[PDB]
């Protein structure tokens, strides 16, 4: 029998990985000033 | 000369602010599933 | 003519840099709502 | 009679509102930028 | 001299847009701190 | 005797330091901006 469980992990998973994404464009920013 | 050079670093200042606000944007978006999340741990506790 | 042209794009950039800068502000604001509902699920949950 | 109840609407409702703010100053900087 | 100045004020801008991307990261490791929060009031609630 | 007691007070705490230090970090750019 599946038990009442709190799962906002798709919530914090999107969360997660726009921070990803932002760590990326960061980098990319950070290249272009660089050079 | 030096007139060419600003104009080429200009255009790399601006590349590199475009992506900087597509990386605050992201940032911004992660912002709002955060507040998701915080909503459904609220509507949890009061159910 | 194109350090005219320079000092135009200069003063582009500087005024979208100053706008990104207001942005960053509100999202640093947005983040610190954010802790203090977290804090208010956690004092909630210890009473 | 008023049951206790969780609510942390104050503070999401005021990040919810930075963060559109932060939308908007984004599309001028982006306006800006393609100009 | 208008190069000139054009390029001092490109390094102004490189140097702000430099600092505004150090605050960025800094808000975003902020965004992974509160993600880890929420996951802890979860495992708490889970408990 | 200890009682259990939620504290993501740790987590919290990094946040908070790291949005203080995204505030100065604003301020040095908007500094910069200025001059
Ligand atoms: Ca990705
Ligand atoms: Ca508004
Ligand atoms: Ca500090």
């Amino acid at each position: 029998i599946s038990l009442e469980r709190l799962d906002v992990g798709t919530n914090l998973g999107n969360a997660i990985a726009k921070l990803e994404d932002a760590k990326e464009l960061l980098e990319s920013s950070d290249q272009i000033l660089r050079s | 000369h030096q007139s060419m050079l600003n104009s080429q670093a200009i255009d790399n200042l601006r590349a590199s602010l475009e992506t900087t606000n597509q990386a605050i944007e992201a940032i911004r978006q992660a912002g709002q599933e955060m507040i998701l999340a915080v909503q459904g741990v609220q509507d949890y506790i009061n159910n």
